[PDB]
RNA sequence: AAUAAAGG
């Protein structure tokens, strides 16, 4: 039960979901096809195991990326509930942070254990990569923010909030970032120096999500406060541009889309809301269908209208923007609550880390299954 | 610190995408309007000379055409074309009969961000449909907004938009839309699927697709639904409106055929038998048929039947068996024939059919009858050379031993064209190389004439010289006939044939004489005040002009020459003239005779003969206007010729001071005057450094045309199709005398002087076709060619190709192969097998029995000619052919690969003197996805690492690796550096150190971008990186460490952009011909065109930029598009000119040139210096 | 495109001048990092200016066997690790699973069995 | 060497 890597176990033919055949097929289809109006349709039969192209191979159908096929479940030996899961920027492998402060590095092809590290002294809550793929930035519970390099080395550790930090994000130039705390404030920080530019003091209590914007300088935050749940900020200035009364319960997550037009938020009143970031007087639409709360949301990295979400009950559902009803989903994906979701940089594997001490891998379906 | 460059279109694109059959020119005949990316061709169907298609008109746009339709408006006398361009642009254009060009009737922009509903990226192309009764048109923009355009009973009305998803039964995911036949109001049938699914999720949801008939009322903007249907099979692909009196739609789905109408249950029929557990629709099996209807084209050839071109080529003839009241009862298939991989399809005159193709040669077919079977026959083909997947640059095999010993190299481009059954190798050259049969050395001579004596084989070579002349007998061996009836005493000014070659006339500056072999019949002296200087023969007329401007005419009446003086009393001295024996029918007011005369006061005139009546005049001729019109700079030469099929197309060639001007005659319509006008023609011939410079030949190898002599010689050819072909010939030097020749050594050949006093008797190398934008040879492989590599030391072409077979097994986890077992009606999968062939540039036929088959399921992902170190050569290096292979079993099998290093060696045999030497063939611990070389090492990309191998004693040895991005799929090195390209991340610049054996990332472009290929813009002591993307954009990035946003040098800064408008997958580059170490960078687009970037100076770039702005803002453009918004991306840097626009300056009269150069401030001489120098620097291949 | 037709060897580039002189380079912002960097030429010729915090790879010592973590790209002791960061399969550590027991389970075992 | 074997 020790596991130092010296135990002499026999071989195993690992259950693999590989992307290289599909990419090769796509590179060969490019040269003789204009777009998906020149694509010969895949059949729903078991012998078409080579006619699959990755999500880039087809943009007229996001439905492919609805990952409801189980692959592999990655559980440590000294279990803890998983809080945040992030593919390294090149999809090389996957990192899990758990309530013991440890990083567990999993392969991204066969999905096996690679290594484990004692990172924080406290339950790790936040984990995100810079837009240049160089710096990883982590935050634990009731404490620090730490700087990580691609080889998982720690170069600078810095106290930020006297209370627990819940989320973070980078500036499109990655030179400055944000941290929202359990102290009810959003602190905007410099990077190369660990220097604090601004403090943002608009919320009532317990800012529990924050996110910068891909191009503009507007920082969004979300709280418990029933009076100012979602707020906007200008980083250099520090002024509340607006306030957004959308959810009557603690707004868990908040997500800005890469096209810069869309906000998506998820709250304990069972709902997800899509907002047109310029016209905040109304609700662009209401994603309904979650028998309990919603806890995690993630946009697909290739398709622009597709996202996934997971709730307090183990469900994880897949939604599309122009589409009303739920697009797909899996009801008992976990047992506990899904804390974190992560798409693969290529968009065919989805990792979901939950409160039942595990993390599960999902992939696309095979043609003509049961 | 930036890099400037011109773009040029070295070869127009070839693949056609749309076809249509409409009244383009007028309401008398109908003809074929075909389109491409940015090109439009109106062809005229001939029925003689054996059917061929004559190119009637051709236009190009500053915009990729995304759809095309035709309409017959209210009071119009021709059909208007409704064209569709990027994201929303509906442009309605027409034919301009008074100027023989294309007029823009209207332009509609529907591009407002309110219409996109939030999404920034557009994947839904415009689609334009027209009502059969020409009462409205529709355009589906952004996949949501249905634009409706009525036409008046100005024939246009205010368009209006419809939210297609605001209608009852909210639409989503529209498949295809059509208008029906037989409704009192226009009716759009929309096929869509509200709840979308996937072939991996048909077990979870199916029967998704539906149809709606939206009856559009255009008078009061109402449009209800009349009938809808749901639960149709999930993979409906296409809709076909059925003409009367059957009247409904025929819906194609990948596995079934559906017919739908009012008051009729859907009559559906399942074709193959993969409809098991994937549709709950009632589908009745089609018995003797086992096919799939995806990617298939279809057209009705009568009210009852239609023709279908499948995804693979097979042409079937479906028949709609009916009842007594034309309610479709059952169907009937019938496998008629096989053909090309179509991409469009249209029915011409009853009996003909055009199959348009961007994957092979487009084909005109004919079908005759013999409930009916139709047999098909290829009547004609239009050449296509795309998509240009890959290109090798190899040297031709034979060069006449006089053309060697020359500094400029001799090069040739082999290109992997086509796909599938239509995969070929296209061999392209640009110039002509005359095959020099023999050479003489005749100094002193400066002119020649080749005359027929007594079946039309040439007799005497009437040469000419300074004070005397010379004559060669030339029946069997070129022997100087002397002491003949001809005049050797003086310098000859003309020699020809009159009376169906039965006679000769030798015109000298003292008189004319007519001959019948060696002996002369007649001699009449000519004195009128001045010596003769000009002479032009049109059988049976002879007109001679004097050194001062008098004119006199002769003819052969029944037997010698008769004198006549033309009554052309006028006050302006004459400068030039010509005669024209018209065999066509255009010059009206059957042969007739015409005299084109030019005077001193600018004017030009055309007389009819023998009466010398005036029928056509032009006021200001030497200027070079763009349409010559009947009115109520030293012109040096003028020639009017008839070319084409049976002398059908007359051109007018003009040599003005330093300029060539080419006009083509087109018809038009004071009264009693010539019913013709002359439209100018664009070209790139340069006349910059009393004998003729234009040389008419007919049948020099089978072709009619003209040779333009001078410092830059050219061949002007026209063939059965009126496609004008302008081919350079500069291998020899500046040609200065030419003659069509036909002997026993040069059968259908020619002969010419260069400027070192040398005659050359030559013939055209009879292995290329010269009726193409470049001289091309096509080489069909009957399979698919992926990679092509010219192996140097052997002078051979290694070609990696593939072929499809059925599929039988399925791999598993200990690698079981679960064999597929279905019923009889099961459409098996397709499975590729690769083969690496050798091909010889001598016969262009594959070397027999030198072919490497590769292991089953083993794709080849790359093949290059790498030069790897070895202790066997002088330069320590030597070229091999490497190929990396991926053994792609399936999604759930750990994809491995293998590296394969071959050599091509010499062995005792004709063609069997070369074989493969597989020097290395070994499995690598990961997929092999791209490779190159770097100072003698094999740089391989295995999985997600990049390795640098050393081949020592024939075994690869690792020396350095590096960790890299998702999927490298392209690598190119220069001088110790490497440049990796990725499938979703843009690019990275790497490096190697022989000393420490360490790769290292120099820098990288941190943004995301989907690269196709990458190369180097090489400039003097600079080096950019040229990248092409998924969005048809080229982009130049640089490594600028002191740039304050290339932080530590760790970023690549986009220093230039350009929107080429076409996907490029392959680059190459050659030096020049100010240009010291600048290299031209060529590329081939996946549409069949060739292009080039040339690095420039900033000083020149600024001048030409001012001119470019002036041209784009002061001139009209075809279909209204503007050439500034078309060269924009999708921040933008734009240090690249257009080239395709600058040449329009060359197409302006000198008045307009002067105006514009003054409104810039510069001088047209400096303008033309810049432009024409850019032209002469890129004259390769 | 080929080394015969378009030969860029007689030329010097702006890169080749801004690479062997380390022209655009700032010192490291945090101490302890540098795999995927130039082996510093100045430190070879005893002229290292950035003083230990050089942005490029120092090679002070001599090393014998390949670094076991470096092969996976997870070494934290960079520029100061005891083990080679060079890809030379003849200086790879010995297989534990073979040296102790006597049967390696890796068919493609990169470790020296002996 | 700091988990190479983490299908225990
Ligand atoms: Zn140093
Ligand atoms: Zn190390
Ligand atoms: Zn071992």
């Amino acid at each position: 039960l020790t596991f130092d890597g010296k135990r002499m176990r026999k071989a195993v033919n690992r259950k693999t979901i590989d992307y290289n055949p599909s990419v090769i097929k796509y590179l060969e289809n490019r040269i003789w096809q204009r777009d998906q109006r020149d694509m010969r349709a895949i059949q729903p039969d078991a012998g078409y195991y080579n006619d699959l192209v990755p999500p880039i191979g087809m943009l007229n159908n996001p439905m492919n990326a609805v990952t409801t096929k189980f692959v592999r479940t990655s559980t440590n030996k000294v279990k803890c509930p998983v809080f945040v899961v992030r593919w390294t920027p090149e999809g090389r492998r996957l990192v899990t942070g758990a309530s013991s402060g440890e990083f567990t590095l999993w392969n991204g092809l066969t999905f096996n254990f690679e290594t484990i590290l004692q990172a924080h002294d406290s339950p790790v809550r936040a984990m995100t990569w810079s837009h240049n793929d160089m710096w990883m930035l982590t935050a634990d519970h009731g404490g620090y923010v730490k700087y990580w390099q691609s080889n998982m080395n720690n170069v600078k550790m810095f106290q930020a909030h006297k209370e627990a930090i819940r989320e973070a994000s980078f500036s499109p130039t990655d030179n400055k970032f944000a941290t929202c705390s359990d102290d009810g404030t959003v602190r905007i920080w410099d990077f190369l120096r660990c220097h604090e530019e601004r403090i943002l003091r608009g919320h009532g209590a317990d800012v529990k999500c924050v996110d910068w914007h891909p191009t503009k300088g507007l920082v969004v935050s979300g709280s418990k406060d029933s009076q100012q749940p979602i707020k906007f900020w200008d980083p250099k200035t520090g002024q509340s541009l607006a306030t957004l009364h959308a959810h009557k319960n603690t707004v868990m997550e908040v997500k800005l889309n890469l096209n810069g037009n869309w906000l998506l938020t998820a709250s304990r009143d069972h709902l997800c809301k899509l907002f047109d970031i310029r016209n905040l007087k109304e609700e662009l639409q209401v994603f309904r269908g979650h028998k309990k709360e919603a806890t995690a949301v993630a946009w697909h990295p290739v398709h622009e209208g597709l996202f996934a979400s997971g709730g307090s009950d183990g469900s994880l559902l897949f939604w599309h923007v122009g589409v009303e009803k739920e697009v797909g989903g899996m009801e008992m994906a976990h047992e506990g609550m899904i804390w974190s979701l992560a798409w693969h940089p290529l968009g065919h594997i989805l990792c979901s880390g939950s409160n039942d001490h595990t993390s599960k891998f999902w992939t696309r379906n095979r043609p003509g299954d049961k | 610190n930036a890099m400037y460059a011109v773009y040029k279109q070295a070869h127009p694109p070839t693949g056609l995408e749309f076809s249509m059959y409409c009244n383009f020119f007028n309401n008398s005949e109908r003809n074929l309007v075909v389109a491409g990316t940015s090109q439009l061709y109106v062809y005229r169907l001939n029925r003689d000379a054996r059917e061929k298609l004559e190119l009637a008109a051709s236009f190009s746009f500053f915009g990729n055409v995304m759809s095309m339709a035709s309409v017959q408006l209210a009071g119009a006398k021709r059909d208007a074309l409704l064209l569709s361009f990027k994201d929303a642009k509906l442009s309605v254009v027409e034919y301009d009969p008074g100027t023989h060009d294309l007029k823009t009737l209207s332009l509609h922009y529907f591009e407002e961000p309110e219409l996109r509903d939030g999404f920034v990226q557009n994947v839904h192309t415009p689609r334009v449909r027209v009502d059969p009764d020409g009462r409205c048109a529709a355009m589906l923009v952004y996949g949501t907004r249905l634009v409706v355009l009525p036409f008046r009973r100005s024939s246009f009305l205010p368009s209006y938009i419809i939210d297609v998803r605001a209608l009852d039964e909210k639409l989503l995911n529209i498949i295809d839309l059509q208008f029906l036949h037989g409704y009192y109001e226009p009716t759009l049938l929309i096929l869509f699927e509200p709840n979308q699914t996937w072939p991996g999720r048909v077990a979870v949801r199916q029967d998704t697709c539906s149809i709606v008939a939206i009856s559009l009322n255009i008078t009061q903007k109402v449009h209800p639904v009349i009938w809808s249907l749901t639960s149709l099979p999930f993979d409906c692909t296409q809709a076909l409106a059925v003409p009367k009196p059957i009247g409904g739609v025929v819906v194609f789905a990948v596995n079934s055929l559906l017919y739908l109408n009012q008051s009729v249950p859907p009559y559906g029929v399942a074709l193959n038998s993969l409809t098991t557990g994937t549709t709950a629709f009632p589908l009745r099996t089609q018995e003797g048929v086992r096919i799939t209807l995806d990617c298939a084209q279809a057209t009705f050839i009568s009210y009852d039947k239609m023709v279908i071109s499948l995804k693979g080529g097979e042409i079937y003839v479906l028949t709609l068996i009916t009842d007594g009241m034309r309610s479709v009862r059952a169907f009937h298939f019938d496998k008629a024939a096989a053909s090309v991989l179509t991409t469009s399809m249209v029915t011409m005159e009853p009996g003909y059919l055009f199959l348009g193709s961007r994957l092979g040669n487009s084909l005109l077919l004919k079908y005759t009858e013999k409930l009916a079977t139709y047999s098909f026959e290829v009547c004609d083909s239009i050449l296509n050379i795309g998509p240009c997947a890959n290109a090798a640059v190899g040297e031709p095999a034979f060069l006449s031993e006089e053309f060697q010993n020359s500094p400029e190299p001799d090069l040739e481009i082999v290109v992997c064209s086509g796909h599938g059954k239509n995969g070929a190798l296209s061999v392209l050259q640009k110039s002509i190389r005359p095959q020099v049969v023999t050479t003489f050395e005749l100094p002193g001579c400066y002119d020649m004439w080749t005359v027929i004596a007594p079946g039309r084989r040439h007799g005497f070579l009437i040469l000419s010289r300074e004070d005397s002349t010379m004559i060669l007998q030339t029946g069997q061996e070129i022997m100087e006939l002397d002491t003949s009836g001809f005049a050797t005493q003086g310098p000859t000014v003309f020699a020809g044939n009159i009376g169906d070659n039965r006679y000769i006339v030798q015109v000298s500056p003292l008189g004319i004489r007519l001959l019948e072999g060696v002996n002369q019949l007649h001699f009449i002296p000519v004195d009128l005040g001045a010596p003769i200087v000009q002479c032009a023969v049109a059988d049976p007329y002879v007109v001679i002009m004097s050194a001062e401007g008098h004119v006199t005419m002769f003819l052969l009446k029944s037997h010698r020459l008769a004198l006549h003086k033309p009554p052309l009393h006028h006050q302006s001295k004459v400068i030039t003239l010509c005669l024209y024996r018209d065999l066509s029918g255009m010059f009206t007011t059957e042969p007739t005779h015409w005299c084109l005369l030019v005077r001193e006061n600018g004017t030009m005139e055309i007389y009819q003969l023998p009466d010398w009546r005036l029928v056509f005049l032009v006021k200001n001729f030497p200027v070079g206007q763009r349409v010559l019109v009947d009115s109520s700079p030293l012109v040096k030469e003028v020639l009017l010729v008839a070319l084409g099929s049976r002398q059908s197309r007359p051109y007018l060639l003009v040599h003005v001071d330093q300029e060539l001007l080419i006009y083509e005659a087109f018809p038009h319509d004071g009264q009693g005057n010539l019913k013709v006008r002359f439209k100018k023609v664009p070209h790139n011939i340069n006349f910059r450094e009393r004998v003729a410079r234009f040389r008419y030949f007919e049948d020099i190898y089978g072709y009619s045309g003209v040779f333009i002599c001078g410092p830059s010689p050219h061949w002007l050819l026209v063939t059965g199709r009126g496609a004008l072909r302008l081919h350079p010939m500069a291998i020899d030097g500046p040609v200065d005398s030419f003659a069509p020749f036909h002997n026993v050594n040069c059968p259908r050949g020619f002969l010419y002087f260069n400027r070192q006093g040398e005659l050359r008797i030559s013939v055209l190398p009879a292995y290329l076709s010269y009726d193409a934008p470049w001289p091309v040879r096509k080489i069909p492989l009957r399979c698919t060619a992926h990679y092509v590599a010219y192996h140097v030391e052997s002078k051979v072409y290694a070609v990696a190709t593939s072929t499809n077979t059925p599929c039988a097994r399925i791999p598993r986890m200990e690698k079981e192969f679960e064999t597929i077992e279905r019923d009889e009606r099961y459409i098996h999968p397709q499975q590729e097998a690769f083969s690496i062939q050798l091909i010889s540039p001598v016969s262009w036929e594959a070397i027999p029995n030198a072919r490497i088959e590769l292991q089953e399921w083993e794709h080849v992902t790359c093949m290059k000619t790498v030069s790897l170190r070895s202790e066997e050569t002088v330069s320590g290096l030597k070229g091999y052919v490497a190929a990396g292979t991926c053994l792609m079993q399936g999604e759930e099998v750990t994809c491995r690969g293998r590296i394969l290093i071959m050599d091509v060696i010499e062995v005792v045999p004709p063609l069997t003197k070369n074989k493969f030497k597989v020097l290395y063939e070994k499995e690598q611990k990961g997929p092999v996805t791209a490779l190159c070389h770097c100072n003698g090492h094999l740089v391989s990309a295995i999985g997600q690492k990049i390795f640098l191998w050393s081949l020592r004693a024939s075994e690869l040895t690792g020396m350095a690796f590096i960790d890299t991005q998702l999927y490298i799929h392209q690598m190119i090195s220069v001088k110790n550096f490497i440049l990796a390209a990725d499938v979703m991340k843009s690019i990275s610049l790497l490096r190697y150190q022989e000393e420490s054996k360490t790769l290292s990332l120099v820098s990288r472009d941190a943004k995301p971008l989907e690269v196709y290929s990458v190369d180097f813009m090489v400039d003097n002591a600079q080096l950019g990186f040229l990248v092409s993307d998924r969005d048809r954009n080229l982009m130049v990035y640089m490594y600028l460490p002191e740039a304050k946003e290339s932080f530590g040098g760790m970023r690549l800064l986009r220093r230039a952009d350009f929107h080429v408008g076409a996907h490029v997958n392959t680059f190459w580059r050659t030096p020049c011909r100010v240009w010291e170490n600048k290299h031209i960078t060529w590329f081939a687009t996946l549409d069949g065109g060739i292009g080039l970037l040339l690095p420039m100076q900033e000083k020149t770039y600024r001048r030409l930029l001012m001119l470019q702005n002036a041209l784009t803002t002061m001139l009209p453009h075809h279909a209204g598009l503007n050439p500034r918004a078309f060269r924009m991306l999708h921040n933008a840097v734009r240090n690249v000119l257009d080239g395709e626009l600058l040449n329009r300056y060359l197409y302006l009269s000198t008045m307009e040139r002067s105006e514009l150069a003054k409104k810039i401030g510069t001088t047209p001489d400096i303008i033309l210096d810049d432009l024409l120098e850019t032209d002469r620097v890129t004259a390769h291949f | 495109m080929q080394e015969i037709i378009a030969s860029v060897d007689h030329i010097k580039f702006d890169l080749e001048i801004a690479v062997e002189q380390q022209l655009g380079a700032q010192p490291l912002p945090f101490p302890g990092m540098k795999s995927g960097a130039a082996v510093c030429e100045f430190f070879l010729k005893a002229a290292c200016g950035k003083g230990g915090m050089c942005p490029f790879r120092h090679i002070s010592g001599e090393k014998t066997v390949v670094c076991k973590h470096w092969l996976r790209g997870l070494c934290k002791k960079g520029d100061q690790c005891e083990f080679l960061h060079e890809y030379d399969m003849t200086k790879m550590p010995e297989c534990y699973f073979y040296s102790k027991f006597g049967e390696c389970s890796n068919k493609e075992c990169p470790f020296l069995h002996i």
